[PDB]
RNA sequence: AGGACCGAACCGACUAAUGUCGAAAAAUUAGCGGAUGACUUGUGGCUGGGGGUGAAAGGCCAAUCAAACCGGGAGAUAGCU
RNA sequence: GCUCGCCGGAAGACCAAGGGUUCCUGUCCAACGUUAAUCGGGGCAGGGUGAGUCGACCCCUAAGGCGAGGCCGAAAGGCGUAGUCGAUGGGAAACAGGUUAAUAUUCCUGUACUUGGUGUUACUGCGAAGGGGGGACGGAGAAGGCUAUGUUGGCCGGGCGACGGUUGUCCCGGUUUAAGCGUGUAGGCUGGUUUUCCAGGCAAAUCCGGAAAAUCAAGGCUGAGGCGUGAUGACGAGGCACUACGGUGCUGAAGCAACAAAUGCCCUGCUUCCAGGAAAAGCCUCUAAGCAUCAGGUAACAUCAAAUCGUACCCCAAACCGACACAGGUGGUCAGGUAGAGAAUACCAAGGCGCUUGAGAGAACUCGGGUGAAGGAACUAGGCAAAAUGGUGCCGUAACUUCGGGAGAAGGCACGCUGAUAUGUAGGUGAGGCGACUUGCUCGUGGAGCUGAAAUCAGUCGAAGAUACCAGCUGGCUGCAACUGUUUAUUAAAAACACAGCACUGUGCAAACACGAAAGUGGACGUAUACGGUGUGACGCCUGCCCGGUGCCGGGAGGUUAAU
């Protein structure tokens, strides 16, 4: 099922306190996906790559911050990130 | 019928109002209404071609038979209609088959009588028929002036055509106007005059009612300045023109009849 | 008290948009007008 | 029932004072007119320049209107300063 | 932190539009902030937007846009058919409480629900580009039942009071609970079948329509709310355990009744009127072309599936539109208390703020106010401006009138508080109780509380009782315009425009006329009781004479007369 790509999808691990307290309390796990990346995509990913129990996987778009400095402006690249929960066999 | 208002504000005070007890106080006969959205007077390319229309309340139309065809079929009138899209009144025939189809009410008819139409019938109010079957000297209405088409004469409230002559294939027929109009034998006619006839004594009493009835302020020549109308400016109520349109064409008294196509069909001009 | 552009999105972008230029004749000349002066916004979009 | 009455919202703009390098390129304050109607307002459409639209004032058409705005003819022409 | 102040139909709380990170955290004070700044919507980093149900998307369409062929146009292009787009409208489903420094109908917990796909069983006559039904529609009005909500008891937990009194009718605070799934009610709408049948619904149809003949006193439909249950659940005044002084896990009392009550809801109802009130899919239904151990439907079930984009924040504002952190402008929603007719006004609750230069002084003069001797319009172009009047009930009210008006004409008088009539009444809502009908969310029947005017009679305080805020000045003669309305955005609101009504006049429908090289639209899906133009301007009494001039209409002999 989609071969090759779904390992184009997770990006990275993301690092906050809201990423955090969602590890152990709500047992899910917050990662940066590719802006494409459907929820299909990213579930059908992790249950591969980190291969663990995904339950649901929710998803949103992070807009880019206007960083002007010096003396121009300069908008950052627009992020999807996905809270994934994970069913009760978990660990990473 | 004509029942005059009592004049308990300014503006009820000359309102003149047609009463009809007889027709219908519910919703109409939805089969035979489509939606019918309305100009405001402009056109194709978004432009007032006739001034003076705009607003009023929002009405739907009646798909009302004027050619009346269906053919040796008696029809009893179910009732008789509010038309908003009209002059005179109409009326819901039943046809014994089991169709209905709304149709100009005449004067003499009523929720109950039988009314036919085609070639035999009889002559009656209501009876459609060509009118070289109809007697000279008869009082139609609903008028074709071409065989097949609907119905183009006398259709407003009160008013009917009277068949002069019949000259082979041609009847002569002396209409409202007062024109004397040779149509072909072949077409037809409804039997009697168009209902409603006090529809002329209303009077509508206030400005609002003629807005409510789609009509917008007509505003005078002689009040506009030169650059708007023909008539314009002067310092107080001046004039020195001949009257005109807008548009410079003289009015008041100024034959605009230039068809010549169907000038061999008009025996007597009006007058 | 109640100023002239009072904006709205859609009626902009049906109004002055890329695809309302796109359209017409002379719409497609204000485009190739303001690519040949080489304009970073070819239109509001 | 009513282009009825009184009166808030809402729509307006009759009087006065203030303000006039303003708080504001038209407002504030206190009064004032309409307030179920020819009412009012949101959203979207249509009508384009000698053209539109106009319950008509030459009013309105992006703070611009007895002919909009932008580019072009164009360095119009000026017996004038 | 504690006082003080101001808003509270907002200066509160949610949204749309529009902004576009302003949100939140740490950090910095050059510039930006009309002052300072440790602060900030400022600089600099880092966080923060979680959806099958909310919105968009999608499904249908309105005005309207585009528009294969097409028709038309020097070219450009115009119009328009089939179509296809186009919301501001129609179309499946989620609620309560908990949680983050910042999202929550999205996370969590607890209960639900919808539409699809896909397998098994038991049945069985299914299927559109078609038919029919439905969706599905106006203004006003009036009532009845409800609820949101509020008030007061009841119960529960505290409280006995900085200066006189306060264990009592005393004081404070709480008394909350959803969608769903049941029950089908207050009510609203209707005839319900059975078989036959027929030129209609362009074909077909058992459906719709029409016509029959019988058959029973009604059977459906719709429907707020209440009761249920969800809920031994959550929440809950507080405590207890503890403090980075933040709290946090644990426990967690009562958790009822009455009465009042919407502009909400039943109600897309009902009566009622004339100006006569979208469309199309979803949805149910019916069959043609088709297809017959097929394919489809149907239920009951199991299982998957519900993608994508928006979600922070401000939003009558310092974040939008106004060049400004601008005394402006900006759509919807929510609507607590006392007084009140009230969304007016006053004071307040929840919540929110004190308007980003202060500090002194207390001149003239200016601005916004208050009071004013005697006088009282003498002011001035003009009573401009201020002063006045102002509520409710009852009495009383002129000319003139179109018989409605004028009219709130004018002018009067009565109002507070406290007892009594009645230890709070006319009423209002009416509990347990008594019988009875069928089977109930019953009827009468009685009234327990509860709520509650308005009078009258007597007392009684003040200068004054509509005591504040709130809230007509009145009358007389008269010009113009009948009237409500409209108008010079920003020096003119008027006697100007419009207006109903009136007349003239054109127009026989391929109408006149209008926009347009044209095609074509509008007029009008109208047809002379209609339409366009022009003048006049309700209504009443009237509207006199002139056709030489200019126009127009008709007439056709003669004269004159182009192209050819
Ligand atoms: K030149
Ligand atoms: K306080
Ligand atoms: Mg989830
Ligand atoms: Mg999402
Ligand atoms: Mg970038
Ligand atoms: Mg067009
Ligand atoms: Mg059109
Ligand atoms: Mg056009
Ligand atoms: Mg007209
Ligand atoms: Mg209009
Ligand atoms: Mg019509
Ligand atoms: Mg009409
Ligand atoms: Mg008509
Ligand atoms: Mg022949
Ligand atoms: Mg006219
Ligand atoms: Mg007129
Ligand atoms: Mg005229
Ligand atoms: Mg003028
Ligand atoms: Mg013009
Ligand atoms: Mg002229
Ligand atoms: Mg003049
Ligand atoms: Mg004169
Ligand atoms: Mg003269
Ligand atoms: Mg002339
Ligand atoms: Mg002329
Ligand atoms: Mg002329
Ligand atoms: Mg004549
Ligand atoms: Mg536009
Ligand atoms: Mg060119
Ligand atoms: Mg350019
Ligand atoms: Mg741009
Ligand atoms: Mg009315
Ligand atoms: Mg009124
Ligand atoms: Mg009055
Ligand atoms: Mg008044
Ligand atoms: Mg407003
Ligand atoms: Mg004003
Ligand atoms: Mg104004
Ligand atoms: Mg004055
Ligand atoms: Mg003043
Ligand atoms: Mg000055
Ligand atoms: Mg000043
Ligand atoms: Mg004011
Ligand atoms: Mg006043
Ligand atoms: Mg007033
Ligand atoms: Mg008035
Ligand atoms: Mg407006
Ligand atoms: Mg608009
Ligand atoms: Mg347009
Ligand atoms: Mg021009
Ligand atoms: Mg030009
Ligand atoms: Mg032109
Ligand atoms: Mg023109
Ligand atoms: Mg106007
Ligand atoms: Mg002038
Ligand atoms: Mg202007
Ligand atoms: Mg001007
Ligand atoms: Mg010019
Ligand atoms: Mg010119
Ligand atoms: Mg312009
Ligand atoms: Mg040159
Ligand atoms: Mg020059
Ligand atoms: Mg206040
Ligand atoms: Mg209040
Ligand atoms: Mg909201
Ligand atoms: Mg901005
Ligand atoms: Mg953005
Ligand atoms: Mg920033
Ligand atoms: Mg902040
Ligand atoms: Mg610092
Ligand atoms: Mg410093
Ligand atoms: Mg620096
Ligand atoms: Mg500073
Ligand atoms: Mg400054
Ligand atoms: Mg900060
Ligand atoms: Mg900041
Ligand atoms: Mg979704
Ligand atoms: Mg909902
Ligand atoms: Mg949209
Ligand atoms: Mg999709
Ligand atoms: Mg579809
Ligand atoms: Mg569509
Ligand atoms: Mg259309
Ligand atoms: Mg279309
Ligand atoms: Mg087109
Ligand atoms: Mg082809
Ligand atoms: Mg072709
Ligand atoms: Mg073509
Ligand atoms: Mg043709
Ligand atoms: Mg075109
Ligand atoms: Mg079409
Ligand atoms: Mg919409
Ligand atoms: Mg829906
Ligand atoms: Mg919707
Ligand atoms: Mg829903
Ligand atoms: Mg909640
Ligand atoms: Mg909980
Ligand atoms: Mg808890
Ligand atoms: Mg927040
Ligand atoms: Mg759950
Ligand atoms: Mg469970
Ligand atoms: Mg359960
Ligand atoms: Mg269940
Ligand atoms: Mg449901
Ligand atoms: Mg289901
Ligand atoms: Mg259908
Ligand atoms: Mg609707
Ligand atoms: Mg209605
Ligand atoms: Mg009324
Ligand atoms: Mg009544
Ligand atoms: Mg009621
Ligand atoms: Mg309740
Ligand atoms: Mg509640
Ligand atoms: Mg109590
Ligand atoms: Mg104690
Ligand atoms: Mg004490
Ligand atoms: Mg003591
Ligand atoms: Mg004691
Ligand atoms: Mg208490
Ligand atoms: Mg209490
Ligand atoms: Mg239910
Ligand atoms: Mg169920
Ligand atoms: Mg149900
Ligand atoms: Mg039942
Ligand atoms: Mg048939
Ligand atoms: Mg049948
Ligand atoms: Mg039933
Ligand atoms: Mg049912
Ligand atoms: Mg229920
Ligand atoms: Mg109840
Ligand atoms: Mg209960
Ligand atoms: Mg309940
Ligand atoms: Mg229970
Ligand atoms: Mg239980
Ligand atoms: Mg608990
Ligand atoms: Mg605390
Ligand atoms: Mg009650
Ligand atoms: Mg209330
Ligand atoms: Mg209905
Ligand atoms: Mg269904
Ligand atoms: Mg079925
Ligand atoms: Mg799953
Ligand atoms: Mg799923
Ligand atoms: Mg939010
Ligand atoms: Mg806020
Ligand atoms: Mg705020
Ligand atoms: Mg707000
Ligand atoms: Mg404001
Ligand atoms: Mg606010
Ligand atoms: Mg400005
Ligand atoms: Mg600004
Ligand atoms: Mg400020
Ligand atoms: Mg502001
Ligand atoms: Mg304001
Ligand atoms: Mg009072
Ligand atoms: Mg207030
Ligand atoms: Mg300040
Ligand atoms: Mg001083
Ligand atoms: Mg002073
Ligand atoms: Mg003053
Ligand atoms: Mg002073
Ligand atoms: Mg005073
Ligand atoms: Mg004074
Ligand atoms: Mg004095
Ligand atoms: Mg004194
Ligand atoms: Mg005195
Ligand atoms: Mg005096
Ligand atoms: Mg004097
Ligand atoms: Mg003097
Ligand atoms: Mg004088
Ligand atoms: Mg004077
Ligand atoms: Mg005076
Ligand atoms: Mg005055
Ligand atoms: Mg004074
Ligand atoms: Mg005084
Ligand atoms: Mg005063
Ligand atoms: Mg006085
Ligand atoms: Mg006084
Ligand atoms: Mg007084
Ligand atoms: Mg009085
Ligand atoms: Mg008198
Ligand atoms: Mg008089
Ligand atoms: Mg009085
Ligand atoms: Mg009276
Ligand atoms: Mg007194
Ligand atoms: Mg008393
Ligand atoms: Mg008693
Ligand atoms: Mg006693
Ligand atoms: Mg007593
Ligand atoms: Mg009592
Ligand atoms: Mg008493
Ligand atoms: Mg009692
Ligand atoms: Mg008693
Ligand atoms: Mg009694
Ligand atoms: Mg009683
Ligand atoms: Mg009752
Ligand atoms: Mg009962
Ligand atoms: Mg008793
Ligand atoms: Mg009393
Ligand atoms: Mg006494
Ligand atoms: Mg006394
Ligand atoms: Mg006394
Ligand atoms: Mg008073
Ligand atoms: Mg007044
Ligand atoms: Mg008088
Ligand atoms: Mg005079
Ligand atoms: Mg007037
Ligand atoms: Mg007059
Ligand atoms: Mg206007
Ligand atoms: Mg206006
Ligand atoms: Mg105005
Ligand atoms: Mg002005
Ligand atoms: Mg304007
Ligand atoms: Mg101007
Ligand atoms: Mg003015
Ligand atoms: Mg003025
Ligand atoms: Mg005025
Ligand atoms: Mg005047
Ligand atoms: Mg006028
Ligand atoms: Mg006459
Ligand atoms: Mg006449
Ligand atoms: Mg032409
Ligand atoms: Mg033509
Ligand atoms: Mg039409
Ligand atoms: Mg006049
Ligand atoms: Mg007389
Ligand atoms: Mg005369
Ligand atoms: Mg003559
Ligand atoms: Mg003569
Ligand atoms: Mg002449
Ligand atoms: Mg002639
Ligand atoms: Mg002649
Ligand atoms: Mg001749
Ligand atoms: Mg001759
Ligand atoms: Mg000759
Ligand atoms: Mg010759």
């Amino acid at each position: 099922i989609r071969e090759e790509r779904l390992l184009k999808v997770l990006r990275a691990p993301h690092v906050s306190e809201k990423a955090s307290t969602a590890m152990e309390k709500s047992n899910t796990i917050v990662l940066k996906v590719a802006k494409d990346a459907t929820k299909a995509e990213i579930k059908a990913a992790v249950q591969k790559l980190f291969e663990v129990e995904v339950e649901v996987v929710n998803t949103l778009v992070v807009k880019g911050k206007v960083k002007r400095h010096g003396q121009r402006i300069g908008r950052r690249s627009d992020w999807k990130k996905a809270y994934v929960t994970l069913k009760e066999g978990q660990n990473l | 019928a004509v029942v005059k208002c009592k004049p308990t504000s300014p503006g009820r005070r000359h309102v003149v109002k047609v009463v009809n007890p007889e027709l219908h106080k519910g919703k109409p006969f939805a089969p035979l209404l489509e939606k019918n959205s309305k100009s405001g007077g402009r056109n194709n390319n978004g432009r007032i071609t006739t001034r003076h229309i705009g607003g009023g309340h929002k009405q739907a139309y009646r798909i009302v038979d004027f050619k009346r065809n269906k053919d040796g079929i008696p029809a009893v009138v179910e009732r008789l209609e509010y038309d908003p899209n009209r002059s005179a009144n109409i009326a819901l025939v039943l046809y014994k088959d089991g169709e209905r189809r709304y149709i100009l009410a005449p004067k003499g008819l009523k929720a109950g009588d039988q009314i036919q139409s085609g070639v035999d019938a009889a002559i009656k109010p209501g009876n459609t028929l060509p009118m070289r079957n109809i007697p000279v000297g008869s009082t139609v209405h609903n008028v074709e002036m071409k065989p097949g088409k609907g119905g183009q004469l006398a259709r407003s409230a009160g008013t009917y055509v009277q068949i002069v002559a019949r000259d082979g294939a041609y009847v002569t027929l002396r209409l409202r106007s007062g024109e004397m109009r040779k149509v072909e034998a072949d077409c037809r006619a409804t039997l009697g005059e168009v209902g409603n006839a006090e529809h002329m004594l209303r009077v509508l009493g206030k400005a609002g009612a003629a807005r409510w009835r789609g009509v917008r302020p007509t505003v005078r020549g002689t009040a506009m300045n030169p650059v708007d109308h023909p008539h314009g400016g002067g310092e107080g109520r001046n004039f020195g023109k001949h009257p005109v349109t807008p548009w410079g064409v003289q009015t008041k008294g100024k034959k605009t009849r230039s068809n010549k196509r169907t000038d061999k069909f008009i025996v007597r001009r009006r007058s | 008290m109640k100023r002239t552009f009072q904006p709205s999105v859609l009626k902009r972008n049906r109004s002055h948009g890329f695809r309302a230029r796109m359209a017409t004749k002379n719409g497609r000349q204000v485009l190739a007008r303001r690519r040949a002066k080489g304009r970073a916004r070819l239109t509001v979009s």
